[PDB]
């Protein structure tokens, strides 16, 4: 299985895909690959829950039912090594609405 | 662009793997589209047809195009049945958006949704068999 | 490999090049990063899903699912989809 994620942190948001058997630490390499920042110095969350480096994303609860191309799942990302910042994800813009339709 | 009148029985299975109500459409010996009873979203149905006959599939409510065995036209071609797997295509994001919008709004009120006038004419250009048969009948 | 697309309201969207090259508009704006002065993050996050949807399912035999669109975002999405040619 591929798993389709949205790696989200601050106003930053990464779309990527990964195997269900890939590890949290391996997602961390992917981020490093991209945001130029090494596995230590970053932490990943599902919702608020802090994720263990050695677990599978499919054990962390990203699965194929769950992380679908067209409705990917979110992974929270945090930084600094040196005391770590807390998990903040900026919400998206609100749609207006509606009208004269329903 | 019509059915071949071969008179050779040929037995088909329409399997609808789409979330729509499917309308199968048979092209008649003079090229005129001919509609058959509609096939629900999960559902399947054995069909007697004939070698060389043409079919194409559409969403029964709104005529959106659908694919059969990946191409646009199915022709019954052994040892029992031939499989017509009816699927959504990967719509364009624009077409898709048109669909929702058409589906959410009495077509009288397109005029009154705040968008560029090239978009109003797009919404009112509903998909239709006849038009598509003319795109097809040219390649 | 990856490129950056940024919404009218500053959020960044980091996505594969190829996925992004699904829009000829985007294809042309890279010829790296691209700012969209006129699409808010709630619309451009769907665009991106659509890219990832398009790339996953284009050329596929196992049944494909419906790409869903909320009613609230349909109008903004239509306009983006039109602009972005995709
Ligand atoms: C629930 O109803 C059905 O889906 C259904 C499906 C098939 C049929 C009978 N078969 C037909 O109408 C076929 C389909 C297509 O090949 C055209 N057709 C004809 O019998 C017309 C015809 C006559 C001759 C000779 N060759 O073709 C009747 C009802």
């Amino acid at each position: 299985m591929d798993v389709f994620l949205m790696i989200r942190r601050h106003k930053t948001t990464i779309f990527t895909d990964a195997k269900e058997s890939s590890t949290v630490f391996e997602l961390k390499r992917i981020v490093e690959g991209i945001l130029k920042r090494p596995p230590d110095e970053q932490r990943l969350y599902k919702d608020d829950q802090l994720l263990d480096d050695g677990k599978t994303l499919g054990e962390c609860g990203f699965t194929s039912q769950t992380a679908r191309p067209q409705a990917p799942a979110t992974v929270g990302l945090a930084f600094r090594a040196d005391t770590f910042e807390a998990l903040c994800i900026e919400p998206f813009s609100s749609p207006p609405e509606l009208p004269d339709v329903m | 662009l019509r059915s071949v009148n071969s008179r050779e029985p040929s037995q088909v299975i329409f399997c609808n793997r789409s979330p729509r109500v499917v309308l199968p459409v048979w092209l008649n010996f003079d090229g005129e589209p001919q509609p058959y009873p509609t096939l629900p979203p999960g559902t399947g149905r054995r069909i007697h047809s004939y070698r060389g006959h043409l079919w194409l599939f559409r969403d029964a409510g709104t005529h959106d195009g659908l694919l059969v065995n990946q191409t646009e036209l199915f022709v019954p071609s052994d040892g029992q049945p031939i499989f017509a797997n009816i699927t959504l295509p990967v719509y364009t994001l624009k077409e898709r958006c048109l669909q929702v919008v058409r589906s959410l709004v009495k077509p009288e009120n397109y005029r009154r949704l705040d968008i560029v006038r090239s978009l109003y004419e797009d919404l009112e250009d509903h998909p239709n068999v006849q038009k598509d048969l003319e795109r097809l009948t040219q390649e | 490999m990856y490129v950056k697309l940024i919404s009218s309201d500053g959020h960044e969207f980091i996505v594969k090049r190829e996925h992004a090259l699904t829009s000829g508009t985007i294809k042309a704006m890279l010829s790296n990063e691209v700012n969209f002065r006129e699409i808010p993050s709630h619309v451009l996050s769907k665009v991106c899903m659509y890219f990832t949807y398009k790339v996953r399912y284009t050329n596929s035999s196992t049944e494909i699912p419906e790409f869903p669109i909320a009613p609230e975002i349909a109008l903004e999405l239509l306009m983006a989809a039109n602009f972005l040619d995709c």
